[PDB]
DNA sequence: ATGCCACGTTTTGCTAAATC
DNA sequence: GATTTAGCAAAACGTGGCAT
């Protein structure tokens, strides 16, 4: 499995704007951004369109596609700060 | 209830800095422009306020003018590239805003080798800076 | 909790000017 | 030439309260 993908979005070392807002979105795992619907996603009353930039990078350098299903992501211990 | 971590009223601010520090190096994004990603002007900086304790289009101003600043003098940026790239009308409106806060004009700022980290407003704005 | 006005303030904008 | 400055006005803003 890839490293950053069983990693927390508040702490995957993007940009500014990104990283920050995303775990506000009931996202604290990437495995969920994988399986999230851009088109709404950056139209949430905070998310910006400069994220997606970096959003696409991750899930495009890790050959995910949008909204693609894993078998399974969330691990034993998985809580939210 | 039962987490001693965050605030219900904090969370909800807890999504603006990041939003401005990634928005300020060429757009405005003001509270007018924070509307869309937050609540109206009014209600946003009343909000604003009460979690990181400055006001909003006086953190925006006081972080450009830092960020400026830095540019002044580790980088050689012409001072009208970087008005018109930080969203200035024009150069004169820049070194009147720079030095309205710093006291130093942005020419002079660059070649002043005693100025440092002076009045230097940080991404975090809740602790002092 | 969300929205708004008003009072005020800063900045801003605008033409120019002055200095280096 | 370059930089800085002259004022004027406006815009927003600074907040308070107000409204839903």
């Amino acid at each position: 499995f890839d490293p950053i993908l069983l990693r927390p979005v508040d702490d995957l070392e993007l940009t500014v704007r990104s990283a920050n807002c995303l775990k506000a979105e009931a996202i604290h795992y990437i495995g969920d951004l994988v399986q999230r619907t851009e088109v709404e996603l950056l139209k949430t009353p905070n998310l910006g369109k400069k994220s997606l930039t970096e959003i696409k990078d991750v899930l495009a350098s890790r050959g995910l596609s949008l909204g693609m299903r894993l078998e399974n992501w969330p691990p034993a211990s998985i809580a939210d700060e | 209830m039962t987490m001693s971590r965050r605030n219900t009223d904090a969370i909800t601010i807890h999504s603006i800095l990041d939003w401005i520090e990634d928005n300020l190096e060429s757009p405005l994004s003001l509270e007018k422009v924070s509307e869309r990603s937050g609540y109206s002007k009014w209600h946003l900086q009343r909000m604003f306020k009460k979690e990181t304790g400055h006001s909003l289009g006086q953190y925006i101003r006081s972080r450009k003018m830092t960020e400026i600043a830095q540019k002044l003098k580790e980088s050689n940026e012409p001072i009208l590239y970087l008005a018109e790239r930080y969203g200035f009308e024009s150069q004169q409106t820049l070194t009147r805003t720079f030095k309205n806060y710093f006291d130093v004009p942005p020419h002079k700022y660059r070649m002043t080798n005693m100025q440092g980290e002076s009045r230097f407003l940080h991404p975090l704005n809740h602790y002092n800076s």
